[PDB]
């Protein structure tokens, strides 16, 4: 295309905490990141004779 | 050729025609911005902008002297075929008034119901 | 969408009640001066040529020399070319001067 499209991808996040007997565990999180974009131009030269 | 063994003289063969002249690159001023396929008067050149210029960048204007279809006419006035078209740079619209506007074309198809004109672009005088 | 719809080499017009055009002749119709490609009648549609091309014609006033380079003005009243430079409309410039047959080669102009 005239201009590219950014890549996308999801990622989970979690940390292992100490667990003592019957406590409640704390959940993790999900987040997304996106890449950058690039574009392509045109060039040309010629001659007349 | 850098570091050539012998001092070879270079002779330039003259040339004049740099391009066909169908279009010209122009640099946007401060209070200007263009969208594609719309007429603008930028640095004295009136033509159809082929690229979406935003600010302080380079855009190409078509000055082909061909027949062009365009809205953006002062709808109050009536544009009969054959009347000279003028460009009102203050309002950014076409008009038949020759007070101080720039002469930019002549109408072929009269002002229809949709406020659409077919006109022949002029030589950028 | 594109603003350009045609190259502008030819333009259509509609003949009025006092106008009539025959093929391959010069006619000033609705502010356009060109060569009609059709034989037209009242209220009919014809196509003119505004091609900025070199054009041949003998439909001139034969009183003054059309030496090469002189501007050519079209007199709608007499329907002839001339170098008067009066209120008549400007239409071209001579490339080849008039010959014994009173034939002119001239370059059309952009209808300004």
């Amino acid at each position: 295309p005239q201009v590219m499209d950014a890549k996308w991808a999801l990622q989970g996040n979690c940390v292992f905490l100490e667990h003592i007997e019957g406590e409640e565990i704390k959940f993790g999180t999900i987040n997304a990141e996106n890449g950058p974009v690039a574009r392509i131009q045109t060039y040309a030269t010629g001659f007349e004779y | 050729f850098k570091g050539q063994p012998t001092p070879s003289t270079i002779t330039q063969i003259t040339r004049a025609k740099i391009s066909d002249g169908k279009s010209v690159r122009v640099i946007l001023s401060e209070g200007e911005s263009t969208k594609t396929q719309q007429f603008y008067l930028i640095n004295g050149f009136f033509g159809v902008a082929m690229q979406d210029g935003e600010k302080g960048d380079e855009v190409t204007l078509q000055i082909e002297q061909a027949e062009y279809e365009t809205d953006n006419i002062v709808t109050s006035e009536a544009f009969e075929a054959g009347k000279l078209i003028y460009w009102d740079n203050t309002a950014k619209k076409f008009t038949t008034t020759s007070a101080s506007n720039r002469l930019v074309g002549r109408v072929t198809d009269g002002k229809d119901s949709n406020n659409v004109i077919w006109f022949i672009l002029l030589p950028q005088q």
